[PDB]
């Protein structure tokens, strides 16, 4: 059973984007493996969460919503339903190749990294150097009134 | 005043009579050497 | 509030059963089974 | 029959590679652990 | 009677619809078995949660809303509400047998579903072979910088 | 993973700004290094909480409220994002600079100061860095001869 709360925001926005275009539907419809009538997909989603979550993966731009409110109530498809949805992202020719040059250079953010401390710390530490000169001339004077 | 309240002691140096025993300083040091050991693997006078 | 997280991140010491099966119960409930009737 | 693959793992299990060990600092490590490495010392397909 | 929290959105609901249109009113009159008065059902709908949820099934275009809402507070009703409404779902002449033909197929999933481990699993490890090429030469790049 | 509680106060946030003008994918690619496309730059934002964090101070007319909402419900990021985000407050030619502004940088010199020493180590250390290359040969050639 879908969750009332869920649900609730949940039809009401898939049969929106039913509504704003028919070319949606059919696609639904194979992805999830439904009749391609649209009142059997709205069937379907009320029966299974899992089935709910697909749909609004199809459909991204109103759904987004609650999408995200059914993986609130639903920990549980969490796992199960990122599993079901995925693509393969297109990895670039040169990546890996052009990643082997880097080898030389994280080693050394590395060395520099654990002398300092965290890696919080060194990003601070360059910015302090980076830093204007007059500042340093400014923390000196407040410490020659006595400010600490 | 202040007033010395019983057992809270005795709840506090409960938890500490096993603390005091794994914590001697004189096994800190046992520790350390036994590191010293394993990492230098090398010559001392080189590495300063 | 103390974190626990890092310890949260963790493997347990794989091992292979020798004889392989019972994998997709581990979560299932079968509902009661009725007697008979009665006379 | 082959020397390394005794090495190794007593080099895991006493942390000691070039150098003697002590008879205090002798520390412990449970047998699951032994086993993890020597799984990719003399790899098999029968875990038995 | 009907819950505050519920009514407050129920009634309002269910009266929209019936400015909406009249068709509504004879129907929900013939279902529910009430007078055919539009002041009449909305007596009972106030009475009865039971005779309230009937109602928002007949509507189920502004209705849909408030009758999860009134599911909510209502977990009682919900086990009496399910059975009262009900329609015997339109079976297709195929599916019974068409179903028989994957009796032997279904059982080589399960066949490799026990190896892998649990569904999730072999739904992952199906992938990671179909995966590209690339992606192992990837990861074995990355082991041979010293990372893991 | 992206909380879902506040991923749906950022995800509106970013996409109605980049909606608003096409401008904003300057910030983005500038910082973060997200791919050039604003589709990929929202995938940065549900993968990795930094990467949003640096999507919502970018963009500011909306998104102050939401930012603050995303510190408290991933608390961790809370030393990444402010550090991350620093901008220089040049100079004022009044001697009532103060916590004004500068309070930020002013507290910012003193971890540095920490760390390194004496305040004065610290500005020695700046110029060591600023040094042009050639004295770091000259010190160790010097070294070399058996000079110290």
């Amino acid at each position: 059973m879908l969750l009332p709360v869920v649900a609730r925001a949940a039809v009401p926005a898939i049969e929106s984007a039913i509504a704003a275009t028919p070319g949606l539907v059919s696609r639904i419809a194979a992805a999830i493996g439904s009749k391609v009538s649209p009142s059997a997909i709205l069937a379907a989603v009320k029966s299974n969460p899992v089935v709910a979550g697909l749909t609004l993966a199809q459909i991204g731009s109103t759904g987004y919503d609650a999408y995200q409110q059914l993986l609130e109530n639903h920990p549980e498809v969490a796992e199960m339903l990122k599993d079901l949805s995925f693509k393969a992202d297109e990895i670039q020719p040169d990546f890996i190749g052009n990643l082997g040059q880097y080898r030389e250079e994280l080693e050394l953010v590395e060395d520099a990294a654990r002398f300092v401390g965290g890696m919080s710390n060194l990003i601070r530490l360059r910015q302090a150097l980076e830093l204007d000169i007059k500042y340093y001339g400014l923390k000196m004077q407040l410490n020659d009134m006595g400010y600490r | 005043f202040l007033d010395v309240e019983p057992g809270i002691s005795d709840r506090m140096s409960a938890t500490l009579a096993p603390i005091g025993n794994t914590f001697a300083v004189s096994a800190f040091v046992k520790n350390r050497t036994a590191v010293y050991e394993a990492v230098s693997q090398r010559g001392t006078v080189n590495s300063n | 509030p103390t974190s626990m997280k890092a310890l949260d991140h963790t493997s347990i010491a794989s091992v292979a059963p020798l004889e392989r099966g019972s994998v997709d119960t581990d979560d299932r409930n079968s509902a009661p089974r009725r007697g008979a009737n009665f006379s | 029959c082959n020397p390394e693959i005794w090495r190794k793992l007593t080099a895991y299990i006493t942390g000691s590679s070039n150098r003697a060990i002590k008879a205090d600092a002798v520390g412990k490590v449970p047998p699951t652990a032994i086993l993890e490495q020597l799984r990719t010392l003399a790899p098999s397909e029968h875990e038995l």
